[PDB]
RNA sequence: CGCGUCCCCCGCGAGCGCACGGGGUCGGCGGCGAUGUCGGCUACCCACCCGACCCGUCUUGAAACACGGACCAAGGAGUCUA
RNA sequence: GAGUGGCGCGGACGCUACGCCGCGACGAGUAGGAGGGCCGCUGCGGUGAGCCUUGAAGCCUAGGGCGCGGGCCCGGGUGGAG
């Protein structure tokens, strides 16, 4: 029954990655522009 | 009209050497020399078409003397674009080396 | 004039549903304990190292606990001590599989039928998948395929392995009751490796696929799972 | 009294919930919503006074019944089967008709019906098409798409519109939905150069022409 | 008693009938006419038949009294119902459902006493 | 306007071939009737590549589909008007068959019963 | 008696 | 292939009496019922010696 | 996720409905057909592909340059007694 | 599990118990052994109010089938007495 927790955690942590990720690109595009 | 059809050629049946399987097929698809572009095909409605003898009934048409055993492409053969089919009855072995009409549409484009 | 019957037949069944609730919920709080107990046995591996490393020492990893064992040989032309030894083992089929823990009693038996075996040092998402996919029961002397806990529940629970995640915990990390978790499952009826074997005849070593391939099984194991 | 609200944990996975069951439990208010513990009819008879029955006991019986057969669950009716589209069948596409006999016809995409089936218009002044339903796996969507997204399509030509009812007669009422919908999608066809004659030819395969190498 | 001339008739008796890997009993009283303990019109106490009238139209009842089961004459009751289909399958159920005269035998009289009345309907 | 039986199941057979005995095409006094090889030396029985097939169980037809006939009934072979009505409450399963011996007179009665108990006959215009 |  | 041998995969029990008899034959079905149904190893002792051969059974003296 | 009460640090609430839930259904349709077509796995003849040596027998081993067999019908061999 | 104590007349199938149903595993085979034949043959005791000159046995068959198989059932032709 607690795969469904994990799962959804990890999902969860995943798209927070890679939000993470798309804002530090889009951070190294604002310097590669400046 | 124009054709709505690809160039495919029965190139003998699915076998080993001292054992050949009659159930599927082994086509050799016009142009697609690589399993990179057999891709395509899979899935891709595939039709013998022969004439006999005696009139048969034709779907929307009026009784010809042409018949047909339908297939399909169920997956590539080897490394060189040649493309496995399994066909509703199995194909006589009067047409190795002869034209099958590997279909457009089971379409997934 | 059954009034009584009639609620009474009911508080029984609110027993057994209240009932059934309280053991999910410990199977569920136990599932999340192992969770937190693998995290910090993978954790630990790396921390233990990183301080051997930073003092400019060696951390010597525990010899390991637990096996894989797959037949990679066939039935015919075997020897009577290797037929012996692979039928002690369950392995009595090409690619059946059993898990066999490491000691001085399993390893002269293992390197005696080294030539019929491919072995080696199982993953946890490989104990997961040979446990969730592969998992069946000797129930009865029956194979009855693990889908309710109650069956690993019914055979294990006198061990207090009443899930599939307890079980997947005893193999892993080797129990007291390891024996009885273990014997329990099938030896596991594995398909053909999917991509090829490399020598079947030859060891691992000489670019072979039989005896000890340390953390190498694994790749096999999802080869063949 | 309680009126019906909309599901609270949003659809994260298919078959998983956003939010756990205590994150649940907190937005569902059930801490605060706590509870604790036919047959016969009298007819008139003008004698006595009958009771008449509802679903009365059967005449027949035949020598051998076949049993009540087991549940399975995820077998639905085509009627509530979930209808996909192919996400290059957008409502504008030209598709090139495959099969039907207006194969090969390039043919203007409208949309999505509600049995599956694409509602399609090949104008009937250029294709010689008419307002008709077109399968999406005996259909090519193409790189050439319209702007249609304001055009007004009619309600009322749905699935049972285009069902067949049984000689075949054009009813006048198909005449008036054919020229309705021609007056809006024809205009904008012409706005784009040579595709009102690209619509008019047909789809052929050629020689050293191979459906894998033309992508489209 | 029932239970040992079954053991007896079980595989020799006159009415026993094998062939194309089949069996039936052409016992006056069996219906379903299967080789059977429970369908047997000859060794049980309590016997419900279902037979067509000696005239053209109806269905006649059979039922092995209680009292002379040595006396073959005085057996069997017979009672001729020449009613409605819906009220002659009716019958039959209250002869065996409200006497209890063998209640496992109710179902296969009602379908058999159904083919009787399907039987004498004419066939266009 | 036939008879239907109960079900109508999809009758799947592993083998629709006779299984023909060895060497019965070479001679004349070898019939076709099967005879398991028992030679030490015999290609068909030690199991040689394109040689005659052996019946073994494995081509046993399903159980539910066994005996039943194109139609989807099984046969029951039928002498005089006695014998049809064993199959008045096995109607929908099982269907008649007259006897190749039975007078020309007297399938014209089991013919004729058959219609009346709604019994289907595999051969029921047979003398006339 | 604790969810009474 | 599986290095099962089937020399001792089949059981040489009795699983009903050799006699014809229909007195006995009826007293093991009624003991086949007893000794599955009821718990008791009793009547499962009694269900195997009422297949059991003549000398298998032989003669206790009073 | 109550509190009616028992203490170590300061025994049954009612409903509804969706389903990755103990083995498939559709509440989807579509062409055709009375003198020439529809069905028929088998069976008749033919063709093609792959396979494929002639059986019985004694034998370590037989397709054998080992023996018996031109062909067909009928007869023909573990019996009865102690 | 029991006791004295504070309207609507209804419910499929089944169980030849030598029957029926369920679940797991397994399947080479000469010599050889055993089991099961609703395999076949010819006579006997029973039985099937069996079949038969309105056509038995036998025989033929590019007819329809059944059975894993031994074989068997039908349709047609021939035949004349079981």
């Amino acid at each position: 029954p607690y795969a469904k927790t994990m799962r959804r955690n990890t999902i969860l942590r995943q798209a927070r990655n890679h939000k993470l990720r798309v804002e530090r690109a889009a951070a190294a595009l604002a310097a590669k522009s400046d | 009209s124009g054709r709505l059809w690809c160039k495919a050629i029965f190139a003998g049946y699915k076998r080993g050497l001292r054992n050949q399987r009659e159930h599927t097929a082994l086509l050799k698809i016009e142009g697609v020399y690589a399993r990179d572009e057999t891709e395509f095909y899979l899935g891709k409605r595939c039709a013998y078409v022969y004439k006999a003898k005696n009139n048969t009934v034709t779907p929307g048409g009026k009784p010809n003397k042409t018949r047909v055993i339908w297939g399909k492409v169920t997956r590539a053969h080897g490394n060189s674009g040649m493309v496995r089919a399994k066909f509703r009855s199995n194909l006589p072995a009067k047409a190795i080396g002869h034209r099958i009409r590997v279909m457009l549409y089971p379409s997934r484009i | 004039n059954f009034a009584e019957l009639k609620i009474k037949r009911l508080r029984k069944k609110f027993a057994q549903k209240m009932l059934r609730k309280a053991r999910r919920k410990l199977i569920y709080e136990k599932a999340k304990h192992y969770h937190k107990e693998y995290r910090q046995m993978y954790r630990t591996e790396i921390r233990m190292a990183r301080m051997a490393r930073k003092a400019g020492n060696f951390y010597v990893p525990a010899e390991p606990k637990l096996a894989f064992v797959i037949r990679i040989r066939g039935i015919n032309g075997v020897s009577p001590k290797v037929r012996k030894v692979l039928q002690l083992l369950r392995l009595r089929q090409i690619f059946n599989g059993t898990f066999v823990k490491l000691n001085k009693a399993s390893i002269n038996m293992l390197r005696i039928v080294e030539p019929y075996i491919a072995w080696g040092y199982p993953n946890l998402k490989s104990v997961n998948e040979l446990i969730y996919k592969r998992g069946y029961g000797k129930i009865n002397k029956k194979r009855i395929a693990l889908t309710d806990n109650t069956l690993i529940a019914r055979s294990l629970g006198k061990y207090n392995i009443i899930c599939m995640e307890d079980l997947i915990h005893e193999i892993y990390t080797v129990g007291k009751h390891f024996k009885e978790a273990n014997n329990f499952l099938w030896p596991f009826k594995l398909s053909s490796p999917r991509g090829g074997m490399k020598k079947k005849t030859t060891h691992f070593v000489e670019g072979g696929d039989a005896g000890n391939r340390e953390d190498q099984i694994n790749r096999l194991i999802r080869r063949m799972n | 009294k309680g009126k019906p609200h909309c599901s609270r944990n949003p659809v994260l996975v298919r078959g998983i919930g956003r939010y756990s069951r205590s994150a649940m439990y907190s937005r569902k208010a059930l801490y605060k919503r706590k509870y604790a513990a036919l047959a016969t009819v009298t007819k008139p008879v003008g004698g006595g006074t009958r009771v008449v029955k509802l679903r009365k006991m059967p005449r027949y019986y035949p020598t051998e019944d076949v049993p009540r057969k087991l549940l399975s669950h995820g077998k639905k009716p085509f009627s509530q089967h979930v209808r996909k589209l192919r996400a290059s069948i957008t409502p504008g596409t030209i598709l090139i008709i495959l099969t039907g006999r207006h194969r090969g016809k390039r043919v203007v995409f409208l949309k999505q019906l509600s049995s599956g089936l694409l509602l399609v218009t090949g104008p009937l002044s250029l294709n010689r098409v008419p307002l008709r339903r077109t399968h999406q796996k005996f259909v090519i969507a193409t790189s050439t798409k319209i702007d249609i997204s304001g055009v007004k399509i009619p309600k009322h030509l749905t699935d049972a519109y285009f069902k067949k009812k049984k000689k075949y007669e054009i009813t006048e009422q198909r005449k008036v939905d054919q020229k309705a919908v021609d007056s809006q999608i024809l205009p904008k066809i012409k706005a784009v150069p040579q595709l009102q004659g690209y619509l008019r030819s047909v789809f052929a395969l050629t020689n050293g022409v191979y459906p894998h190498k033309l992508v489209f | 008693s029932a239970h040992l001339q079954w053991m007896v008739v079980r595989n020799c008796s006159s009415f026993l009938i094998k062939r194309n890997k089949q069996t039936y009993s052409t016992e006056p009283n069996n219906l379903k006419a299967r080789n059977s303990f429970r369908y047997n019109g000859l060794i049980h106490r309590k016997t419900v038949g279902v037979e067509p009238a000696a005239d053209g139209k109806g269905v006649v009842v059979v039922m092995k009294r209680r009292s002379g089961q040595r006396k073959p004459a005085t057996s069997y009751v017979r009672t001729t119902i020449n009613k409605n289909a819906r009220a002659t399958l009716s019958s039959i159920r209250h002869m065996i459902r409200k006497n209890k005269y063998h209640p496992d035998l109710r179902m296969a009289a009602i379908r058999r006493a159904s083919a009787i009345l399907r039987s004498q309907k004419p066939v266009m | 306007a036939a008879l239907r039986p109960l079900v109508k199941p999809k009758i799947v057979k592993k083998r629709t071939k006779k299984f023909i005995r060895h060497q019965s095409d070479r001679y004349v006094k070898i019939k076709r009737n099967w005879r398991k090889p028992r030679g030490i030396d015999n290609r068909v029985r030690r199991r040689f590549k394109g040689q005659i097939l052996m019946p073994n169980i494995g081509y046993g037809s399903n159980k539910k589909t066994k005996h039943m006939l194109p139609s989807g009934f099984r046969k029951f072979l039928v002498h005089n008007v006695k014998e049809l009505e064993v199959l008045l409450m096995c109607n929908k399963s099982y269907c008649a068959e007259i006897a190749h011996n039975v007078s020309s007179k007297n399938r014209k009665a089991i013919v004729e019963r058959a219609a009346q108990l709604a019994i289907r006959v595999t051969n029921p215009n047979a003398r006339l | 008696r604790g969810l009474r | 292939g599986v290095d099962i041998l089937h020399n001792k995969d089949r059981k040489v029990w009795r699983k009903e009496p050799k006699s014809q008899d229909m007195y006995l034959r009826l007293l093991v079905k009624l003991y086949r019922f007893l000794a599955r149904h009821t718990n008791s190893t009793f009547n499962q002792v009694v269900l195997k010696r009422l297949f059991m051969s003549r000398t298998k059974r032989p003669p206790l003296s009073l």
